[PDB]
């Protein structure tokens, strides 16, 4: 390969765990709550740190 | 002496059969099963009519399962052809692995 | 103390015994499944049926067969030729039983099955690459697939072409029509006969006549020659010889001998090899050369092996090729042939010295007469042979359609019309 | 692969019963003649 | 009906016999056509000096070519003609000359092995032609890479002795060695008490005993001043040597712990243990089902080529381990299940498997006696290892003493906190690092 | 389990001139020393209590 | 060829235990384990504290 | 097998790690 | 889904009076969702193999 971005960085590879990854076709809303389960886990800690700016 | 139960079960099982909705999805009893290391064995003896079947079943089933759409009434797998053809294999892959188990005891 | 006791059943399947003093026990069923019984569609089965040995059958699994013979230190070996196919079990005397409920498996409940057949099939390149290494397996091969037109010229490693082809339908026809009654024979080198007898009596009695492969012999001068790098070069001229266990053939194998030169000696150059003393003489410092002498029962090969460099092909070829024309031209003095049918005497002798010798020379024989000859009687025939005989036989081999195999760089190697 | 550049070369195949006998056996295996 | 226990103590004994000079007479009969009768001489590479080092495998090359009775192709027209084979072997501690013949051919057998050891006639023009061919040989062991891994081993775990010394020896000793070097040698080493007279067959002990050609003995002392011992113990070292060329297609490995001299009830236990590791091929037919794991998982894991135990057994010395031959990718698995069915075995070893081995051994050494020439060997050679004994039915008994206990303890006197002698010829690339392969006789994890 | 008494039948058959009570090693050595040890000295110190004791 | 091949000289590197080029390491090398895994046991057990 | 014996001497050292340590 | 409505049943006593009514309550359902959990659903596992003859 050349100046195929995803491989090239090696790190920039470890995030085509999200991109290219083989996800199962049928599948309930259901598993949409551990993405959303990561969402609010960034979302608690950007809010903490700025509750923890003024606590 | 299992004449009136045993000839009464199949009554229940006929029930429970089609009440289990994979029934409707076009799938049969051996592609419901839980792809395990003896399963495995087993799917990997199939020949290519009976294993590329099994490839297009589960293919057409997670089809519909993505859409959530039921197979016509017309096309659906009835109870009394319950081909368990998966059984044949299933049982020797275990029966191979008892065996190399039990003659590893002493 | 007691000797060995053929016995020919109805199905016509002989079996021998001899409770010998020592510890070692050693059956061996030997099928009448050469290679020689195959069709072009049907090569190389043998030789996948002959690495398929250790798969389940109907009695006994893949795992416990092997796991079991380990249990207790035996071996099954499984040995075949262009004409035959000895099934060899050895153990310990206390085990055989344990052993022979394996080699019955094995051989009459072979049980092919399509994806244990199939894992197997790349064995048969592993197996043809390690064999194909030494010169003399290609040479040889390609040698009787020149002389032979049909059924001797099946080599014994599949075809490169049919490998993974290998059909379990074709393992199970094989074993069905040839591994029969009427071609087996038991052979214990340390069993009882009363008890090898009952066994084989429940367990080897099915039907298959011969020729359902395409049976028949026939001999067809030709040359087969493998361009190589390499600096040597390896090349087989052979005639028809005459065939097995006949006088003709018997002759042949004196007159073998008279040339014949597998060194007696360690580091040790033959005085007695005439071949290799005019081969020497007219030829290079580095050489070496050999009497080829092969014998079937519908035909034979007798003629020379040769090993040159490059530019010497030729000369050591024809070299050995004239003084076989000597012999032919009637020069050969009685003192060379009684040292030569020694010489014989004492190999033949030395062959059937060990366990395992015994045991092939004792099968070997009840697939092609009938009965165990005993040793004795086997150094009266070769003796038997006349100083003339020899030398007519060897007539016969410069009057005789030729048929070479070479390998190497073949600028100097004589065709046919060369010699 | 194993050099035969000497005098050494003492390979050429004639046996009694046996010609060119190819062994396979579960341990061990073989060319023979 | 007769049960194994009962043949072995059936087997006939052998006869150990001595001439006047410590000529030894040994033998088993049967009454059989044929006989291999041999002298088993002991004086081996690890006598030679740095200089002589390749001088005994030089004499071999001469044993045959002519006794001042039995000029230029004398010796083999006469074998010939007999149809009788004659052999000469050397090890680092034995050279041995043998003569495979019809059993009425003593006579002239005996007579001849006789002759060849103690007449040679040795010519310049055939000490000349010799040199030339031994260089030659040399330049063809190179080409064995099992062959030259194996000296390499013995260099580096006898590095700094006499016993580490090829046996075919130094490339120059053979252009320079002196011709006078060559009497020496013979002259101080082939003087019984070292050799023995075997044979095995049918003839009749009485008989060889007598016909013993009673023409030179040992011109050496009658008191303690000999006993300097010639065999001095070599200095165990656990050392590697690496040598790496990537131009070569396999890896040839073999890893060693230093083992007990020939006699030692731990040394049939040793062999029952590696009864269980085994010895594997690409061709053996049971593969994947095999029950010594390394097979098993080499068969399965396609990790190796070819594998074998081994136990090599010196006075002084012994060299233990296996050996094996894998792609350059796949040293170190191959090391990893290797050095872990050691350590498994000293600490897990369960009676089930120890039996199984225990049994693989008896066959190994029931079989292995087959034949004539077989036979022969044992006899000799027996008696300058193990001294005048005949252990063959005794084996069994002690075979038999067997337990999981016994060789999970043998075992761990050796293998067990030991320093490994490793030497490869790489593609070495990959192989482990002498502290890993060190920390891999120990149990923590892995 | 094991079963290793055919080990120690020919431990202790061994013809070392040895008793019984010794024929098993260098421990059974170091166990006979302490035993007799202990016996004598506490013998002695015994008799130190009873002269001792014998007094008003 | 590769006969003509030598271990060279470790007798600066190597130590008294088992410098004999003709005695016996089993019965040397036996302590010279202890007092390697001595050194380990000590550092453990003060590392330890 | 070895492992009541090992098992054994690992329990030990827990315990008198524990003991002591704590 | 029992156990889910277990699982609520018992989040309402959380937020109850530790009296009779509710201990009562909770206690049974304290069973239920280990019965659920433990020894129910295990059972009609194997039922469910047994009727589809598995
Ligand atoms: C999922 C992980 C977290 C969860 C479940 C969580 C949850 C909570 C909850 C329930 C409260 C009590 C607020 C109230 O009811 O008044 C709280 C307060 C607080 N948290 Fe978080 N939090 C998380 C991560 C963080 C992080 C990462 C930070 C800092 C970077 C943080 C900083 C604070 C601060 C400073 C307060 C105190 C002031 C307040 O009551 O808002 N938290 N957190």
């Amino acid at each position: 390969m050349t100046n195929i971005r995803k491989s090239h960085p090696l790190m920039k590879i470890v995030n085509n765990a999200f991109i290219d990854l083989p996800a199962p076709s049928n599948i309930s809303s259901w598993w949409n709550f551990g993405s959303l389960l990561g969402i609010c886990l960034i979302l608690q800690i950007l809010t903490g740190l700025f509750l923890a700016m003024h606590y | 002496a299992v004449s009136a139960s045993s000839r009464w079960l199949e009554g229940i099982r006929k029930w429970y059969y089609n009440a289990a909705g994979f029934n409707k999805l076009g799938l049969m009893r051996d592609d419901t099963i839980h792809e395990n290391d003896d399963v495995k064995e087993a799917i990997r003896r199939l020949p290519e009519n009976l294993y590329d079947d099994r490839v297009f079943r589960i293919k057409r089933a997670l089809d519909l399962s993505m859409r959530q759409q039921i197979l016509p009434k017309e096309q659906w797998t009835k109870y009394e052809e319950d081909k368990s053809y998966l059984e044949p294999y299933l049982k020797e892959v275990i029966r191979e692995r008892k065996e190399r188990e039990e003659w590893a005891k002493k | 103390p007691q000797d060995l006791e053929f016995t020919r059943l109805p199905n016509g399947l002989v079996i021998a015994s001899l409770e010998n003093y020592a510890p070692a026990s050693r059956i061996g069923l030997f099928i009448k499944a050469g290679s020689r019984y195959e069709n072009s569609n049907n090569l190389g089965t043998s030789h996948l049926l002959r690495l398929a040995s250790s798969l389940t059958t109907k009695g006994a699994s893949s795992f416990k067969i092997t796991r079991g013979i380990e249990a207790v230190g035996g071996k099954l070996s499984v040995t075949s030729t262009r004409e035959n196919m000895a099934y060899t079990v050895e153990c310990l005397r206390d085990d055989v039983d344990i052993l022979m409920e394996f080699l019955l498996n094995v051989t009459t409940a072979p049980e092919f099955r399509r994806w244990e057949v199939a894992a197997l099939q790349p064995q048969l390149r592993i197996d043809k690459a390690v064999a194909l290494q030494n010169p003399q397996a290609h040479v040889i091969e390609n040698l009787h697939a020149a002389a032979y037109r049909n059924a001797l010229a099946n080599s014994l490693y599949c075809p490169d072409y049919r490998i993974g082809k290998v059909t379990p339908v074709e393992l199970h026809d094989y074993v069905q029509n040839h591994f029969t009654s009427a071609r087996m024979a038991l052979i214990g080198l340390g069993v009882s006969h009363p008890v090898l007898k009952q066994v084989a009596e429940q367990f080897l009695n099915i039907r298959g006549g011969l020729g359902l492969s395409g049976a028949k012999a026939k001999y067809h001068g030709g040359e087969i020659r493998e361009q190589n790098g390499d600096s040597l070069v390896h090349a087989a001229l052979v005639a028809e010889s005459a065939a097995i266990g006949s006088a003709e053939a018997n002759a042949f194998s004196v007159l073998q001998h008279v040339l014949g030169a597998g060194p007696h000696v360690k580091r040790g150059s033959n005085a007695t090899s005439s071949l290799y003393q005019a081969v020497a003489k007219g030829v290079h410092q580095p050489f070496d050369v050999s009497a080829f002498n092969a014998s079937y029962s519908d035909s034979g090969l007798f003629g020379f092996y040769t090993i040159s460099q490059a530019a010497s092909a030729g000369d050591v070829i024809k070299a050995a090729y004239n003084q076989v024309k000597t012999i032919a031209q009637g020069n050969l003095s009685n003192p060379d042939v009684q040292a030569a049918k020694n010489k014989l005497k004492a190999g033949y002798l030395m062959s059937v010295e060990s366990s395992e010798g015994f045991l092939d020379e004792v099968g070997s024989q009840a697939l092609a007469a009938g009965s165990y000859t005993p040793p004795s009687t086997v150094l009266q025939q070769i003796d038997a042979v006349a100083d003339a005989d020899v030398i007519n036989a060897a007539k016969k081999f410069v009057s005789g359609r030729k048929s070479m195999a070479a390998s190497g760089n073949l600028g100097h190697t004589p065709f046919i019309d060369e010699l | 692969k194993r050099s035969v550049l000497c005098r050494e070369s003492l390979r050429g195949q004639a046996a009694g019963r046996p010609l060119v006998a190819s062994v396979s056996l579960n341990v061990p295996a073989s060319v023979r003649y | 009906t007769a049960t194994y226990a009962q043949a072995l103590q059936s087997v006939p004994e052998t006869q150990v016999s001595q001439l006047d000079n410590g000529l030894r007479v040994a033998s088993e009969q049967s009454s059989q056509p044929t006989c291999t009768v041999g002298v088993w001489i002991d004086a081996g590479s690890r006598y030679e000096s740095e200089k002589n080092n390749g001088a005994g495998y030089f004499v071999e090359h001469l044993a045959f070519k002519g006794t001042k009775n039995r000029p230029g192709n004398a010796l083999e027209k006469e074998v010939e003609s007999m149809g009788a084979h004659l052999n000469a072997y050397s090890t680092r501690e034995h050279t041995a000359y043998y003569i495979k013949a019809l059993s009425k051919d003593l006579p002239k057998a005996v007579e001849l092995l006789a002759d060849i050891v103690q007449n040679c006639s040795l010519e310049d023009s055939q000490i000349e032609k010799e040199r030339d061919v031994i260089l030659q040989e040399l330049q063809e062991n190179d080409t064995s890479m099992r062959d030259v891994v194996f000296n390499y081993l013995h260099a580096t775990a006898f590095q700094g002795t006499p016993l580490a010394q090829s046996v075919e020896g130094p490339s120059e000793n053979v252009r320079k060695l002196s011709r006078a070097d060559l009497t020496e040698y013979l002259s101080r080493h082939y003087k019984a008490p070292r050799m023995v007279l075997a044979a095995a067959g049918g003839l009749e002990h009485r008989q060889l005993l007598d016909l013993a050609q009673k023409h030179f003995s040992g011109l050496s002392g009658t008191y303690d001043e000999d006993a300097v011992p010639t065999l001095s113990p070599c200095r165990f070292t656990g050392s590697q040597i690496c040598h790496r060329e990537d131009g070569l297609p396999l890896a040839h490995v073999a890893i060693a712990v230093e083992g007990p001299g020939w006699a030692h009830p731990d040394n049939v236990a040793l062999q029952v243990a590696n009864a269980i590791i085994g010895h594997y091929d690409c061709t053996y037919g049971g593969g994947a089902h095999l029950s010594s794991p390394l097979a098993s998982i080499a068969a399965t894991n396609k990790l190796c080529q070819s594998f074998q135990t081994f136990n090599i057994c010196y006075a002084d010395t012994g060299l233990l381990g296996a050996h094996f031959v894998c792609d350059h990718m796949s040293i170190d698995d191959m090391m990893f299940v290797l050095q872990g069915q050691w350590m498994r075995l000293c600490t897990s070893a369960t009676e089930s498997e120890v039996l199984r081995g225990k049994n693989l051994l008896r066959n190994a050494l029931v079989s292995h006696l087959d034949g004539t020439t077989p036979v022969c060997e044992d006899i000799g050679r027996s008696l300058l290892t193990y001294g005048r004994r005949i252990p063959l039915a005794e084996w069994e008994s002690r075979i038999a003493e067997v337990d999981a206990r016994v060789v999970r303890e043998v075992c761990s006197k050796y293998f067990y906190d030991q320093c490994p002698a490793v030497a490869g010829f790489g593609p070495i690339e990959q192989l482990p690092d002498y502290n890993r392969i060190r920390s891999g006789m120990f149990w923590l994890r892995f | 389990f094991e079963n290793r008494v055919a080990e120690k039948q020919k431990l202790f058959q061994e013809d070392n001139g040895l008793p019984v009570h010794l024929k098993g090693g260098a421990t059974d050595n170091i166990l006979y020393r302490v035993t007799m040890t202990l016996c004598l000295g506490g013998t002695l110190y015994s008799l130190y209590c009873l002269g001792w004791a014998s007094f008003p | 060829s590769h006969t003509d091949i030598k271990v060279p000289d470790f007798s600066d590197y190597r130590r008294p235990e088992v410098l004999d080029s003709t005695k016996s390491s089993k019965e040397s090398s036996e302590a010279r384990k202890g007092f390697s895994y001595l050194v380990t046991a000590t550092t453990t057990v003060g590392v330890a504290y | 097998r070895n492992w009541v014996p090992t098992a054994q001497l690992w329990g030990a050292v827990g315990a008198v790690g524990l003991v002591s340590a704590t | 889904w029992a156990l889910v409505a277990d699982l609520l049943t018992l989040t309402w006593i959380g937020g109850q009076p530790v009296e009779h009514p509710y201990i009562t309550i909770g206690q049974l359902a304290s069973v239920l969702y280990f019965l659920l959990i433990l020894v129910l659903m295990p059972t009609a596992g194997t039922i469910e193999n047994k009727l589809l003859k598995w």
